[PDB]
DNA sequence: TATAATGGGAGCTGTCACGGATGC
DNA sequence: GCATCCGTGAGTCGAG
């Protein structure tokens, strides 16, 4: 986001989740079952 | 409903809806000022909308100077569903967004609805301001491409 | 051991957490039996307590800074030159 | 910019790749007639006929358009990323294209009209299976992102 | 976008201790009633009101511009904190 | 009735 | 106006009423009109010839019923909150077997609800449709088993609950397997307790491939049929005693029982058509002659088998097919809870009749009712199937009675469905609309009929095709089910016709939902016309065949969102289905003779006929709907008018001088506009809320009762403590606010006083109440007051009391107060617009008419639309709807334009021709020539390739307005729009998502019993829920203390949020958040669970949250 | 109904002789552009300046050829030529005729050119040309009053055979931008705040550009008097 | 102190009857009359505390 | 407070997508 | 070792 070093704190996880949750909607029903399956 | 006129970091916030948001704080500034003796005077007073006048907007004004209000679109699929915008008192019901952060929303004009949050303390307020703030984030966690990029009608005049 | 995202995220250290996610009945007897105690290190946890969570502001890194200004740090030092 | 019904233009060598395509199906069909084609090979064959077909003429639209009508709003939009792609517009200016059967499986006969000609009620009734299996299919999928999403969240949020 | 943003994301060493200091900083000046202010009179951040310029009531405003003009000192473990808190009531009453 | 508000 | 009709389709029969399915259906259940010993065995009258005769002994029977005159008109029963209903009498004899003793008595059964006029019903005050579900047909089926590509599966399903399905499977073993209530067991079995011997299945199964060497056991055959039946007793009852009488009683109730297990009609009849049989019951067998006997498992078998071999003449069959689907209507869902009612009657009946006196008994104290009553004003009031009716115009009723729903009892669940059952089936054709139908979880589950479609009597489908002989189409019309129309070569509706003779070659035809190209002498059938292929609301969108069919379908929906205004206009062009939706759907006043009009009033409308009668006709002015919109006719006659039969009296909600009104025509301009228009939102004039276009009237019901109480009774007074006459200003004498009082929020409808709870006074206030020397009252103010947001005029109230005459309320309830509040609307920033095509918007930006962009002859635009819409969304019809609108301005002319046959280019351009004349050469005849302006304009749109190059700047123009573009002046400048904008009449309808009832915003609070948290609701002042993503959100942009505010000090957290707010008021930063009350929630109801949650310190050493008052 | 006014305040924010800000709120619904877009279009169009129409350079035919002893073609010297602000201090004066002699190693400033009478260069430093050894550069410049903006083919004046005609800029006005901001006077959000940017060349101020301007348009609003 | 842990355990019958502040012996919730806790009863307040 | 009375009914049906436990 | 059974999951705000 800030195309710069992360900041320590800055929290991970729920960024990466989120990152691939996001475009998930886009994928129809490989898609999304092969997402899910992997 | 879109403002083309906010700046990136503003939102248009209805009178009344930051009125009833900002309560305390304008019943507070109520008894700064000599509108009201104190505080239960001027909540009694605020209580009916007949009993509204002029200065008591003006207050209003000076109760949400420099403050952030939080903007949350349903559903939240990413950070970006929530942004951070200083709000601008706006005549009708309507909460005014800007353009630019639409495609973050990924809100449109046919009729979404979006909820306002406030944050309290200092803290809050902090972190709102410099991490939330809607300016602040122009590029995607995910990607890292530009988020708030020109879209629609901005591309097609340019 | 691999195991898939569901399976791991129930198999974490924290309780809450594993009993807030799924198969509440299971992870809570589970860890009723074992004694289960809970560190509160991820985010759920102090979430579900209402604490400040680890990341952020409120990551032990960051947290703890002071401020002050030259004045007041300057009277305060001549407070330590005084002792 | 604006959109008038006459904007959506509709290519002359349309017409030519039209009338060529069905006289090779003719071809196909009189392969078919002694027997070197079987039912699926003619099928297949068809098919591969009115895909390379549709492309041909989105082709011929765009075409059409750098060449003779380069401030074309439709063309406009599309090329500036502003509004619309090359499969839309074609569907606008040139044939509506190839249509699924409610099992998946596609018709032998394609939609010829544009929606500027306008479609025909069978052709309607022919594209419906799809619209209604694309919609069924937006609308059934954002429970299974939502799921993924919070499995994601949940397994990582330490 | 935040006056000056980019120079306060210089100062520190991450976003959030930025934070952490201008919201401390601010509390500091909101229970001192702006006396410890390090601005001078011109620097002081203006609200414009229906009479005239004013002061900005904002405190998160002032520690951020107090912050830029790097007249403040941040960082872990400076001063013991009763103490802190005895000398800035010394100083300025509340 | 869902989807981007038909109903 | 002229109206120009285009298209030269001609239907031959017009669209059948369009209700027809509800009010027939129900007709058919009652016949109430039907004299006793005339009625079918049919609905209500059915279910009482299977319950009766009840045995076991004395003996009742009955006779006839009869249904007698509703209590109260329906009307009464929408304000006293009752239930239109008749009552039901039933005729009944009890038979003593031994002493001969009959005793006949007509005793009453309670209430039924009847169907009003329009198709629904009234359940408890309130407009009630009941809709119509779909599922699968009872019969016989045959499917391919998905594990076994070689094998198949036999079903046999009876109607819903009237017992169990049957699954007929050729097991890898070789043995045939039957299923029922999952169970599985050799079909030999059941095959010999039918009677059945090893020589019978051997000459009847033994021509196939030796499947019938798995139906050969030699054990099975060594048993008599009560031996055999003795074991599958055993087989199917663990644990169940063997007795015989008792085996015999639990098969027969499985199989041969017409009082329990049931096919339909349309089973017996697709099961006798499938399997090539007769069969004389609804059952698959018999119990005759002490015996059992065998109708219908050996041709199942048989068809079975020969499936399974590949015999020519056998097929599986396709369960989403519309042969195989059927409908349930209104009549046999209301009689099916009748039956199970009468059932339940009938096991009280003969509970009564086992013990009590034996001598002394009447069909009166054998008989009570409160179980049928129970079951159908269940089926009434809870029923999944009765749902509160569509009120907002007359189509959005229309529509709700003509819904198709899969939903509900024995129908599917979602989250269970699948893509097959929402998928549109080829036999969808003329019976179910393709478009039709919600975006969201219910897509494919909820339809709409189509509008030639009907319902047999069997509930099955059926579309109108016309007779086609030698390539002579005849006028002669036949309804086909989908198994019918699957026999036939269907032509297309716009294939040419010269007189009754097709005059193409080569003819478009379907055959089995296939497109083929066929000669005229293949042709059996024709379509009737395209109108039948779709619904009603989809049948109301122009130009259809130029939209995606996506944005039909949210167009088509989105109609029945539009709000009745007070100057509400038909549309410039329509699809000549306007008048009918009025007319079907009862909203309108017509004339039942001819005849000379006597008295015209705002409250009536009085008509003398030929017959020289009287007739009064009272009109329904600003009543309130069940979704707030105001439903008033009006007279659209004059006194001393001469009317014929059918001719106009009373424009209904939402109607045009009899064509359906959904909004407004609205001269648009389609340009982007300094991105006010930006991503959907539009941009509209002011000069539209001047002469108020999109204005709505809209009425709200406020209600409060006094009641008694422990403490002292509740009344309504205008005395009210504590209180200015400033605020009892428009109070009357007994407290109720007056008719035309403007109330704002706040302000007080209805006063009220409710004595105190018992209070101790706290220290503070006993001390304040000396200072003061003021007695504290005995009674508080609960009046009810305008919520936040709302208020308007008070148009009516409503004043029930106890003690006074015909009014009783339920028990404790002194009085009931209503008062009812009317609020005029105009169009104002956050409503919702939106046109027939599905383009949808709301209204981002109100400008003075001088910002407006505008002709060259000062006319003004009324909307702005984004062009940016169009092309991704792919709906032309709005723009070919433009044009034309463009031309009718000018023409002062409307337009019908009825689906896939109607206006074309050329027409409309025309049109657009004789526009332009009287748009031009009017200001060439006013002595002005060509605007510089329009000169740079023109030079524009010459490089643009839109004009021919050398014409003159006349000529060009032509051009222009002819592709349905004009010169545009910016309103701000004066400078013209650089190109030519398309501008034209466009037709667009205000939706009821209105922004003055979705804000909402709260500081603090009412907060949950057991949680302790904001209650959710505009309506109870709660707060916005901050859920698990929103918490994610929060986490990943790393703010700790907004998260923690969110999560304790705004919600919860009690001392905290206490703490917070007067810190706030007082000036003071806001305190440290503590523990959320939810969270002791949890721990006590984890404690109640049995587990022990401690909340320790580093040291392992508890840390009480509770503080120590759970501690001994 | 009943309406209350407060006549607007007047706001100038001045650099130099070169730009200028300008604020009028509060304004009534719909006047901020109701002044702001005529204003504008006076600006530009109508405010009196002074351009070079023509010019000859000795031994140059025609525009597009190349001076031998000077690096810059015909056409940047003219452009350079575009640039020259040259003001009249007698309102009499329609026209000036500049003449510039020069040859050898020098940078040819507008400096150079032979003082005339109430004629001043606001622009002395600028550059026209660069001449090296065994350079010359003899050139006679055409200054005429006039306003707005005259393209050399619409002109078409020529002194000599040899004279280029000059696309003219008489607009002393470089830029006229215009922008209308919602601001609020007590209970009404909607009131019109007029703020209006100016570029000059110097010979003519922003201020004294604008004053100009609105007494051009008033003096028309005094032509719908007598018929 | 802070609370820098979480545990939880089976319940002994012992802890459990350490839990409770009295038994329900009766099914009572509140009379029909008074509107107020019975005795021994889900609601009394003898056992879980004053109204 | 006493003729004698002695084994219950309703199921409820177009989801996979499985996970680990259990069974020839 | 491989078919089979039982329990537990199956998007968000809004109004209701
Ligand atoms: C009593 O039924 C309730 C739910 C039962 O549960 C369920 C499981 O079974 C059904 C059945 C048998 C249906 O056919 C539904 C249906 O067709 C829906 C939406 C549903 O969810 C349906 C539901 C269920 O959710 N979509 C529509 O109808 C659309 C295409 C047009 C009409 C819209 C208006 C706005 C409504 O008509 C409204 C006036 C009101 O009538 C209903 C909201 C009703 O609420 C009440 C108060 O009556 C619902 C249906
Ligand atoms: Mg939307």
């Amino acid at each position: 986001s800030m195309a710069r070093p992360v900041s320590i704190g800055e929290a991970v996880g729920i960024v990466a989740a989120q990152s691939i949750g996001e475009p998930g909607t886009q994928l129809t029903m490989q898609g999304l079952p092969r997402v899910i399956e992997l | 409903v879109v403002g083309p006129q906010l700046k990136l970091h503003q939102c248009g916030l209805p009178k009344r809806m930051a009125l009833e948001l900002f309560k305390p704080f304008l019943l507070k500034k109520m008894e700064e000022k000599g509108i009201a003796p104190n505080v239960k005077a001027a909540r009694r007073m605020l209580e009916r909308q007949r009993d509204i006048k002029d200065e008591v907007w003006d207050a209003l004004e000076e109760v949400i100077h420099g403050k952030v209000v939080l903007l949350n679109r349903a559903p939240t699929l990413h950070r970006l569903g929530i942004q951070a915008f200083q709000p601008v008192l706006v005549e009708g019901q309507s909460i005014q967004l800007h353009p630019l952060v639409c495609e973050a929303f990924n809100a449109d004009f046919d009729g979404d609805q979006m909820a306002v949050h406030v944050p309290l303390s200092s803290f809050a307020q902090a972190e709102a301001r410099i991490q939330m703030l809607s300016a602040h984030n122009l590029l995607s966690p995910a990607s890292g491409e530009p988020l708030a990029k020109p879209s629609r009608d901005i591309i097609l005049g340019l | 051991l691999l195991m898939g995202v569901t399976k791991s995220a129930l198999s974490t250290k924290s309780w809450l957490s594993a009993a807030s996610f799924q198969n509440t009945t299971h992870v809570l007897t589970e860890a009723a039996i074992a004694g289960k105690k809970d560190e509160l290190i991820g985010l759920k946890e102090n979430v579900i307590l209402g604490r400040l969570i680890p990341a952020g502001t409120g990551s032990d890194f960051v947290r703890f800074t002071q401020v002050v200004d030259q004045k007041t740090l300057k009277a305060i030092e001549e407070a330590r030159k005084e002792a | 910019i604006t959109i008038g019904i006459d904007d959506a233009v509709i290519p002359e060598e349309k017409k030519q790749y039209l009338e060529e395509a069905d006289r090779k199906l003719l071809q196909i069909e009189q392969a078919y007639e002694m027997g070197f084609l079987t039912d699926r090979e003619r099928y297949d064959q068809i098919l591969q006929l009115w895909t390379e077909t549709t492309e041909k003429v989105t082709q011929a639209v765009f075409k059409n358009f750098e060449e003779n009508y380069p401030f074309n709003p439709l063309y406009v939009m599309a090329q500036s990323g502003a509004r619309g792609n090359p499969q839309q517009i074609r569907q606008l200016c040139g044939l509506r294209g190839l249509m699924q059967k409610p099992s998946g499986e596609t018709f032998e006969v394609p939609v010829r009209s544009s929606f500027r000609e306008g479609l025909t009620v069978l052709e309607y009734f022919i594209s419906s299976h799809g619209a209604r299996k694309g919609g069924a299919d937006t609308a059934l999928r954002t429970a299974d992102s939502g799921y993924l999403t919070r499995k994601l969240v949940d397994v990582t949020h330490e | 976008a935040e006056p000056g943003i980019d120079k306060l994301f210089g100062m520190v060493d991450s976003k959030y201790r930025l934070t952490v200091v201008v919201a401390k900083r601010a509390q500091q000046l909101l229970r001192h009633g702006f006396k410890n202010t390090v601005l001078e009179p011109e620097e002081r951040p203006k609200m414009q009101t229906l009479e005239g310029l004013f002061d900005d009531p904002n405190a998160v405003t002032w520690a951020m511009k107090e912050l830029l003009t790097g007249r403040l000192v941040f960082g872990e473990n400076l001063v013991p904190e009763d103490r802190l808190q005895k000398e800035m009531e010394r100083l300025y009453p509340v | 009735a869902x989807x981007x508000x038909x109903g | 106006m002229e109206i120009k009709r285009f298209g030269r389709i001609r239907e031959v029969i017009p669209l059948p009423p369009l209700t027809e399915i509800q009010v027939e259906s129900y007709r058919r259940a009652l016949q109430a009109d039907v004299p006793p010993e005339k009625r079918e065995n049919v609905g209500i009258q059915a279910a009482f010839r299977e319950t009766f005769p009840i045995e076991e002994g004395l003996v009742l029977d009955f006779l006839e019923y009869r249904l007698g005159e509703p209590p109260f008109p329906q009307d009464e029963c929408r304000e006293k909150d009752l239930t239109y209903q008749a009552p039901l009498y039933a005729r009944l004899q009890l038979i003593h077997k031994d002493t001969g003793l009959i005793k006949e008595d007509e005793v009453f059964l309670g209430h039924i609800p009847l169907m009003t006029e329009d198709g629904s019903f009234i359940i408890n005050g309130a407009d009630r449709v009941i809709v119509s579900q779909i599922h699968r047909s009872p019969g016989v089926y045959f499917t391919p088993d998905p594990a076994r590509p070689g094998r198949y599966i036999a079903s046999i399903i009876p109607l819903p609950k009237r017992g169990p399905w049957i699954d007929l499977e050729v097991e890898p073993n070789g043995v045939v397997s039957m299923k029922v209530n999952k169970r599985k067991f050799p079909l030999v079995l059941l095959l010999r307790v039918l009677g059945y011997d090893q020589e019978t299945l051997a000459r009847e199964l033994g021509a196939y491939g030796e499947l019938v060497q798995g139906l050969m056991d030699e054990s099975v055959f060594a048993m008599r049929p009560e031996e055999a039946l003795i074991r599958l007793f055993t087989l199917l009852r663990p644990g169940d005693p063997p007795k015989r009488d008792k085996a015999v009683a639990y098969v027969y109730g499985l199989i041969a029982d017409p009082r329990r297990y049931d096919l339909g009609e349309a089973g017996r009849y697709k099961a006798e058509e499938k399997l090539g049989i007769r069969l004389s019951g609804r059952t698959l067998a018999r119990f005759e002659d002490g015996e059992f006997k065998d109708e219908v498992f050996l041709p199942t078998l048989r068809y079975l088998f020969a499936l399974t071999a590949g015999v020519p003449g056998h097929e599986v069959d396709d369960i989403d097919h519309l042969g195989n689907r059927r409908i349930r209507t209104v009549g046999e869902l209301m009689t099916d809870q009748f039956r199970v009612g009468l059932a339940r009657l009938a096991r009280g009946v003969r509970e009564r009749m086992l013990m009590g006196s034996e001598d002394s008994l009447t069909p009166a104290k054998l008989v009570n009712s409160r179980p049928l009553e129970a079951a159908i004003r269940e089926f009434f009031s809870r029923s999944q199937l009765s749902q509160f009716k569509d009120e907002t115009n007359p189509l959005s009723s229309l529509r709700h009675k003509r819904r198709i729903s899969a939903l509900g009892p024995g129908g599917l669940t979602r989250e269970r469905a699948g893509f097959d059952v929402r998928d549109v089936h080829r036999t969808h054709y003329g019976r179910i609309c393709p478009v039709e139908t919600p975006e969201g979880a219910n897509i494919g589950l909820i339809t709409s009929l189509a509008a030639y479609a009907r319902v047999d009597e069997l509930g099955f489908i059926r579309t109108p095709y016309r007779r086609v002989v030698g390539g002579v189409v005849t006028d002669e019309v036949v309804y086909m089910t989908a198994t019918e129309e699957d026999r036939y070569t269907i032509a297309q509706a716009n294939t040419p016709l010269e007189g009754n003779r097709i005059a193409a070659e080569r003819v478009v035809a379907r055959r089995k939902g296939e497109p083929v190209i066929v000669s005229p002498e293949e042709v059996e059938f024709m379509d009737v016309s395209p109108k039948q292929v779709f619904s009603v609301n989809t049948n109301l969108i122009p130009f259809l065949e130029h939209d995606d069919a996506n944005r039909a379908l949210m167009g088509s929906n989105m109609q029945t969102q539009a709000v009745p205004l007070i100057r509400a206009q038909a549309p410039v062009v329509m699809t000549g289905l306007e008048e009918r939706v009025v007319r079907d759907s009862l909203a309108a006043l017509y004339a039942e003779e001819d005849g000379e009009v006597a008295k015209v009033d705002g409250n009536r409308i009085v008509v003398r006929y030929e017959d020289g009668r009287l007739v009064e006709y009272p009109l329904r002015r600003f009543y309130r709907s069940n979704q707030g919109t105001a439903l008033d006719q009006r007279p659209r006659v004059v006194v001393g008018q001469r009317v014929r039969k059918g001719d106009l009296l009373a424009d209904g909600p939402a109607s045009e001088n009899g064509f359906l009104a959904l909004g407004q025509n609205v001269l648009v301009a389609i340009m982007p506009f300094d991105g006010y228009n930006f991503e959907d939102a539009i941009v509209i004039s002011e000069e539209l809320l001047k002469r108020d276009f999109y204005t709505s009237i809209h009425i709200e019901r406020y209600e409060i009762e006094a009641r008694d109480t422990k403490l002292g009774p509740e009344r309504i007074t205008r005395d009210i403590p504590h209180l200015s006459e400033a605020a009892l200003r428009d109070l009357d004498e007994e407290g109720v606010v007056r008719i035309g009082a403007e109330v704002k929020p706040g302000d007080i409808l209805v006063g009220r006083t409710s004595f105190k709870g018992e209070s101790e006074p706290t220290p503070e206030e006993r001390l304040l109440r000396s200072i003061f020397g003021e007695k504290a009252r005995d009674v508080k103010d609960t009046s009810l007051r305008v919520p936040p947001g709302e208020g308007g005029i008070v148009v009516r109230t409503v004043r029930l009391r106890r003690g006074d005459p015909g009014v009783e309320l339920k028990p404790g309830v002194r009085e009931v107060v209503r008062v009812y509040v009317a609020q005029k609307r105009k169009l104002q920033v956050g409503d919702k617009l939106a046109n027939r095509h599905g383009n949808k918007g709301v209204v981002a930006k109100i400008l003075p008419v001088e910002d407006m962009p505008h002709l060259p002859d000062g006319t003004p635009v009324d909307v702005i639309l984004n062009p940016l819409g169009v092309p991704s969304r792919m709906n032309l019809g709005q723009i070919l709807e433009t044009h034309l609108g463009l031309a009718g301005y000018f023409l002062g002319q409307r337009y019908i334009s009825p689906i896939f046959d109607g206006a074309k280019e050329p027409e409309i351009k025309e049109l657009l021709a004789q526009a332009f004349e009287v748009y031009f050469g009017k200001r060439k005849g006013e002595g002005f020539g060509v605007d510089k302006r329009e000169v740079e304009v023109l030079r524009r749109a010459e490089k643009l390739g839109l004009v021919t190059p050398g014409k003159t700047p006349e000529e060009q123009l032509k051009e222009l307005f002819l592709q349905g573009k004009v010169v545009l002046y910016d309103g701000r400048t004066g400078e013209p729009i650089e190109g030519p904008i398309v501008v034209g009449q466009m037709f667009i309808m205000k939706l009821y998502h209105m922004v003055e009832d979705k804000m909402h915003a709260r500081s603090t609070g009412p907060y949950s019993l057991i949680t302790q948290q904001p209650l959710g609701g505009k309506a109870q002042f709660g707060g916005q829920r901050f859920g698990e993503m929103e918490v994610w959100a929060l986490e990943a942009y790393g703010a700790a203390h907004t998260l923690q505010e969110m999560l304790t000090l705004k919600s919860d957290d009690i001392e905290g949020r206490n703490a917070a707010y007067e810190a706030i008021i007082k000036g003071e930063d806001v305190p440290e958040p503590s523990v959320p009350e939810s969270f002791r929630v949890l721990v006590k109801e984890l404690q109640a669970l049995a587990l022990d949650v401690q909340t320790l310190d580093e040291k392992d050493n508890p840390v009480d949250i509770f503080e120590g008052l759970a501690s001994k | 109904l009943d309406s209350k006014l407060k006549a607007p305040v007047f706001t100038v924010r001045t650099q130099g002789r070169e730009y200028g800000e300008f604020v009028l709120e509060p304004l009534e619904r719909g006047f901020g552009v109701t002044l702001g877009n005529p204003l504008r279009r006076i600006l530009l169009s109508s405010i009196p300046g002074t351009a070079v129409t023509s010019v000859y350079i000795e031994d140059v035919l025609h525009e597009f050829s190349t001076i031998p002893g000077v690096k810059e073609d015909v056409v940047e010297i003219i452009l350079n030529l575009k640039e020259l602000v040259v003001r009249f201090l007698n309102p009499s004066l329609q026209t000036v005729t500049l003449l510039l002699k020069a040859e050898g190693p020098k940078e040819v400033k507008a400096r150079d050119f032979l003082p005339v009478a109430d004629v001043e260069i606001m622009n002395p430093d600028l550059h026209i040309a660069t001449l090296e050894e065994g350079g010359r550069l003899n050139m006679e410049v055409r200054v005429d009053r006039g306003v707005g903006y005259v393209p050399a083919e619409k002109h078409g004046i020529k002194d000599r055979i040899n004279a280029i005609p000059v696309d003219a800029v008489f607009s002393p006005v470089r830029r006229v931008a215009f922008q209308v901001e919602d601001t609020r006077l007590g209970q009404r959000t909607d009131l019109d705040k007029l703020t209006l940017r100016i570029w000059t060349d110097g010979s003519v101020t922003p201020l004294e550009a604008l004053n100009q301007a609105v007494e051009i348009l008033r003096e028309h609003l005094t032509y719908f008097s007598n018929p | 102190k802070e609370v820098r842990k979480v545990r939880i355990a089976l319940a002994s019958p012992e802890k459990i009857r350490s839990w409770s502040y009295g038994e329900v012996e009766k099914p009572e919730t509140i009379n029909y009359r008074t509107l107020k806790p019975e005795r021994d009863g889900l609601f009394d307040e003898r056992i879980f505390g004053p109204i």
